[PDB]
């Protein structure tokens, strides 16, 4: 009995934050993916020059 | 008749032989787990194993030619690459059953002699010796022709007296037959009563099911290489001792001890590979 | 051209010797897990020779390094798969938990859930069943069916003990892999230490006639 | 000469 | 009784407030995006120096160095360049779990069955590496160790618990437990203000280092989660589990933004990371090889199937240029 | 750290002495060692190196033959034996200790030096100013010219600057022509390009009059610079 007043004050107050929608959120991520895209050796090979492997 | 018969014999042994083998290198080479000590023995096995098959071809068109029209370098070649291959696939075998003596019977005191590196220095060992024994193959090779003009590939051996063949074939018999199979059975025989001596384990089955295996598979490998090279040493000592006519009768049984010694290299790679736990699963 | 890149090479290829130097050393110690009751028998065993306590000795030119499990109490299966390769689990048993305030039960249920692991399905096994010294008056006086309803015999220490330790070797799913076999722990003659040298000088015969090949 | 010797056969 | 079912109404109506923004149609947002296609990697180098099995790597912030543990005993500082080994540090406890490498490179940090978070000091005088502290306490097992500063690391314990210690002192300074299972995972965000732990409860929390309470907790795996990986942006990050799925969830959104899992593979996730962009999510699954999914279109891209055992570490460099992978094959591959 | 010399003395020419220095306070048998010797009233020259484990041993073209450098790591000394002494080997030797992985600091610690006296394409370290006017408090360049470029395929630029102060053992200030070495101020800078090279102090204060040596490591055997004094 001692944790169930603390689980339920942590539930309360994980109960009052922002939630946005997930559109939103998908969408930023699109953008932060797509903006950061060049820079990403993984996805296009970097030649073998400036590959330093 | 009786020459294309024969002829495909050594073209199906030979055809057998190279796709084996060179499955079995396949399978090796591609896996990474084949940097063991075990799995490069047996890496030097087939190719050793390989070279050899390809070494017969070459015999079977001077079956069918009754004669060896290839040229003096080319029927030295091929019988210093018959003798490399064939000395190295036999001493190969008996490192191979030495190094399982020692891994089983003295599996603490092994370790620091079973090394990636000191085994590899044991191949070139027996590499070197392979290409030590097989002196008198390169150097006295070459054609002798006949009074009909017929030319065939074999051994030279100088001086008139016949001592020569008796003293190398004596040699080759020890050195290629003898020694190994006497190895080879001790230190299998060793391995076996050390697997069936842990009975202070006190353990139930442990007096079959974990050794009748172990002793079907040594009889299988002794018995395969003792049924394909004792009958080429026999026809060969025989010759050398009773001089016999020939006839087509005893031809074929020549060509066909010939064709058994390259059966057993053919055979080695379907024993590790149809019997091999370890080694079926790649 | 590498003008200290040289040394860098050559000072790696120095660790790199000293690597395999002391792997090679390590590689003549044997590794033992060990399992068992709560404080039931594992006293007695340990007499014979925080997060994990190593108890190191030897035994006829044979390192042993034992790990017990009574000093960690979580998830058996969360920690399972750090003992993948270890050479034998030394899994003690204590005959007096027969009629314990349902033990048997409990031991029975964990042999089982640790001979059919995803890891565990080659490891081998020892047990060793302790306080005989009990188990004496302890079958007159209440027979083995308390926790055997299938089975019926003479109370004695070559019946019902054989019965028990039956049992248990049955216990496992995987037989033809791992081999399950037993010894009888002596208060005297502490030839404990040799049953786990023979053992595991099996152990190794078996895995390297494995390795080898055939 | 041998007829039969080693890997081949000679008529000689 | 009256306070249980005041926790279940409470859950409850959570669940249904981030239900009413689930708005997601992800079928159609993703569809726009042209598909990355098919990558191709090769293992650049091999470091072969391990004769045990490995269990963590850790990347430098320099791309270069990265200390590999494993089983044998001692771990190994590598120069990945020249496949050179910089340090072969003995540590004491041989079963170890995780290692950690300081985002300065000054210190190393190792630990495992032996509850004991080793920290070792490289750039010393004297030579040799020696170990600088043993941070003590943890009840459990030390699963995953985490280097904020030179002074302030965040360690995860198999006791349902993770702790943030000060290294000069040697004391747990903040402890986070909110957790009802083994904690396995543990990865900081790239602003090091918080950090998300999974444990066997099938649920991943946010905990906030200033404060010490968990701000968020994410559910929806149906067994242990072994892995978690923050998203490049801080703003989501990805959990692999036992049942062969990985699922990435958003902070704001507050549940499963996306799931990545496919019908022909039923073994477990050990690792998981991103690239640089966060397009690419890489798993090391128990198959004895790695795939590369497509983050925003939860198709797979890649596999990484070069290892003869079961990969049980995966990392991405800083600068995204390499990947090293790490298996139970006794070596590490580093792939590009 | 310590590195102590000893064995120097009076030799007559022709004749052999053995010179040890004894290490203590670091791992020894872990670090190569250098003998860098410098002349009654010229520069630094560099006499001979061996490697960690004693794997490699290198020796300068003048001292070659005549000098045998060796390690006992269990007793963690160092031994020179010069045979054949002339007068061109009167000198000061340093023990120095050195370390080689990546990112790491060679010549990083030097040890007091002995005194011998004896009566009676290499990489060209060009030195071009030999003493500037000093006062405390401004800033002041001092350039190296090198014969090769110091730049190597791999990035790094294998220059090294050493400051010696008046009846003192020199001391690492720069290596690789940009990073600081441990314990130095901050005020020390280094920079340039392949064959032209640069340290730059900022607030200049005392204690760091002296002479500058810049040294190359690109390829054996060392080279030093003849020496820029500083003096006020």
């Amino acid at each position: 009995i001692a944790q169930a007043r603390k689980l339920v004050e942590q539930l309360k107050m994980e109960a009052n934050i922002d939630r946005i929608k997930v559109s939103k959120a998908a969408a930023d991520l699109m953008a932060y993916c797509e903006a950061h895209a060049k820079e990403d050796p993984l996805l296009t090979p970097v030649p073998a020059s400036e590959n330093p492997f | 008749t009786s020459n294309a018969v024969l002829t495909f014999i050594y073209f199906v042994v030979c055809i057998i032989g190279l796709c084996g083998n060179t499955l079995v290198i396949y399978v090796i080479l591609r896996y990474a787990k084949m940097k063991t000590i075990t799995n490069i023995y047996i890496l030097n096995l087939a190719i050793a194993d390989e070279l050899f098959m390809l070494g017969l071809p070459f015999l079977a068109m001077q079956v069918a030619l009754v004669h060896w029209p290839f040229g003096k370098a080319i029927c030295r070649v091929v019988m210093t690459v018959d003798g490399i291959n064939q000395f190295t696939s036999i001493f190969c075998l008996t490192v191979m059953s030495i190094d399982r003596y020692l891994a089983v019977v003295h599996p603490i005191k092994s370790a620091k002699w079973r090394r990636p590196r000191t085994a590899k220095m044991i191949t070139m060992a027996v590499w070197g010796v392979s290409l030590l024994v097989i002196l008198p193959i390169m150097i006295y090779a070459g054609l002798r022709s006949n009074q009909w003009g017929r030319s065939s590939c074999t051994i030279n051996w100088p001086g008139e007296s016949g001592a020569w063949y008796t003293g190398f074939i004596i040699y080759t018999f020890i050195l290629g037959f003898l020694v190994p199979l006497t190895i080879i059975c001790l230190c299998y025989l060793f391995i076996i009563i050390k697997v069936k001596s842990s009975g202070i384990r006190v353990g139930s089955s442990k007096r079959k099911k974990s050794e009748k295996k172990v002793t079907r598979m040594v009889s299988i490998v002794v018995a395969v290489f003792i049924f394909c090279w004792l009958p080429f040493y026999i026809f060969n000592v025989s010759s050398v001792s009773m001089a016999i006519s020939p006839t087509p009768a005893l031809k074929g049984m020549f060509d066909f001890v010939v064709v058994l010694t390259y059966a057993n290299s053919c055979a080695n790679p379907i024993l590790y590979a149809f019997l091999s736990d370890n080694f079926k699963k790649s | 051209l590498s003008a200290e890149d040289k040394a860098a090479v050559e000072r790696s290829k120095m660790i790199d010797r000293n690597l395999r130097e002391d792997g090679e050393k390590a590689a003549r110690e044997v590794k033992l897990l060990l399992l068992g009751a709560g404080e039931s028998g594992k006293s007695t065993i340990v007499k014979q020779m925080t997060g994990i306590v190593e108890t190191h000795f030897t035994f006829k030119d044979l390192h042993f390094k034992m790990f017990d499990v009574g000093g960690q109490r979580s998830e058996r299966k969360k920690w399972i798969h750090c003992f993948e390769g270890v050479t034998a689990i030394i899994f003690c048993v204590a005959l007096s938990d027969y009629d314990l305030v349902n033990r048997m039960h409990e031991s029975m249920k964990l042999f089982d859930s640790i001979c059919n692991n995803k890891w565990f399905t080659d490891t081998s096994i020892i047990l060793f069943l302790n306080k005989k010294d009990l188990f004496e008056e302890k079958i007159k006086k209440s027979p083995l069916t308390i926790c055997y309803p299938e089975y019926a015999g003479s109370n004695t220490y070559e019946e019902a003990a054989a019965y028990i330790q039956c049992q248990f070797e049955d216990l496992n799913k995987r037989k033809d892999t791992k081999e399950i076999y037993t010894h009888f722990t002596c208060a005297t003659d502490t030839k404990n230490v040799q049953f786990v040298f023979d053992a595991v000088t099996d152990v190794i015969i078996k895995n390297n006639l494995k390795d080898c090949g055939l | 000469c041998k007829n039969f010797f080693w890997k081949t056969f000679t008529s000689c | 009784d009256q306070l249980r079912q005041e926790a279940e109404q409470l859950k409850n109506q959570i669940r249904d407030a981030r239900k009413a923004c689930a708005d997601a149609t992800l079928s159609q947002i993703t569809n726009n995006i042209d598909p990355v296609g098919r990558i191709q990697m090769r293992t650049r180098r091999t470091l072969r120096g391990h004769l045990a099995k490995i269990y963590a790597m850790h990347w430098g912030t320099d791309s270069r160095l990265l200390v590999s543990a494993s089983q044998d005993g001692k771990l190994i500082i590598w120069d990945s360049y020249t496949t050179n080994k910089v340090h072969a540090i003995p540590l004491r406890s041989s079963w170890v779990m995780t290692c950690a490498y300081a985002p300065s490179g000054n210190y190393v940090a190792c630990g495992g069955l032996d509850n004991i978070c080793s920290i070792y000091n490289l750039k010393t005088r004297e030579g040799n590496v020696r170990v600088s502290r043993e941070l003590a306490g943890h009840t459990g097992y030390l699963s995953c160790c985490r280097f904020l500063d030179d002074n302030q690391i965040v360690t995860s314990s198999g006791d349902t618990t993770c702790a943030l210690w000060d290294i000069e002192t040697g004391q747990q300074t903040t402890t986070f437990t909110g957790h009802t299972g083994d904690v396995m995972s543990l990865s900081l965000a790239p602003d090091t203000r918080l950090f998300v732990s999974g444990a066997c409860d099938a649920s991943a929390k946010l905990w906030d280092v200033r404060e010490g309470m968990c701000r968020q907790t994410f559910t929806g795996h149906e067994s242990d989660i072994n892995a978690i990986c923050f998203f490049p942006n801080g703003n989501a990050f990805a959990t692999g589990s036992d049942d062969a799925t990985c699922r990435l969830f958003d902070l704001r959104a507050d549940q499963e933004l996306m799931t990545y899992s496919h019908d022909n593979i039923i073994c477990g996730i050990t690792s998981v990371s991103f690239s640089k962009s966060g397009r690419l999510l890489l798993a090391g699954y128990d198959d004895f090889n790695c795939n590369v999914w497509d983050a925003l279109k939860a198709d797979r891209a890649g596999v990484l199937a070069g290892h003869d055992n079961r990969v049980s570490c995966l990392g991405v460099t800083d600068d995204g240029m390499a990947v090293a992978t790490g298996s139970w094959d006794s070596f590490l591959k580093i792939w590009n | 750290v310590q590195l102590v010399e000893s064995g120097g003395g009076l030799v007559q020419p022709g004749g052999s002495r053995k010179l040890s220095c004894s290490a203590s306070g670091f791992a020894f048998s872990s670090f190569g060692m250098h003998w860098v010797r410098q002349a009654p009233e010229k520069g630094l020259e560099w006499v001979a190196y061996i490697s960690s484990g004693s794997g490699t041993i290198y020796y300068a073209d003048t001292v070659k033959g005549r000098f045998t450098i060796s390690r006992d790591d269990p007793k963690n000394t160092l031994f020179l034996q010069m045979t054949s002494l002339r007068s061109e080997d009167t000198a000061m030797y340093y023990c120095v200790r050195s370390i080689y992985y990546y990112g790491s600091s060679p010549f990083d610690f030097w040890g007091q030096g002995t005194t011998l006296t004896v009566s009676s394409s290499d990489i060209v370290m060009t030195q071009a100013t030999s003493s500037v006017p000093v006062t405390p408090g401004e800033s002041v360049s001092i350039s190296c010219r090198s014969s090769k470029s110091l730049l190597h395929s791999n990035g790094n630029t294998y220059l090294y600057w050493f400051l010696q102060r008046p009846g003192q053992s020199p001391q690492l200030l720069i290596y690789r022509m940009s990073n600081l070495a441990s314990g130095v101020p901050d005020r020390f800078s280094g920079s340039g390009s392949g064959t032209a090279f640069t340290l730059t102090i900022s607030r200049l204060e005392a204690e760091d009059v002296g002479v500058y040596y810049c040294m190359q490591h690109l390829e054996y055997p060392l080279t030093f610079g003849a020496g820029t004094k500083l003096e006020l």
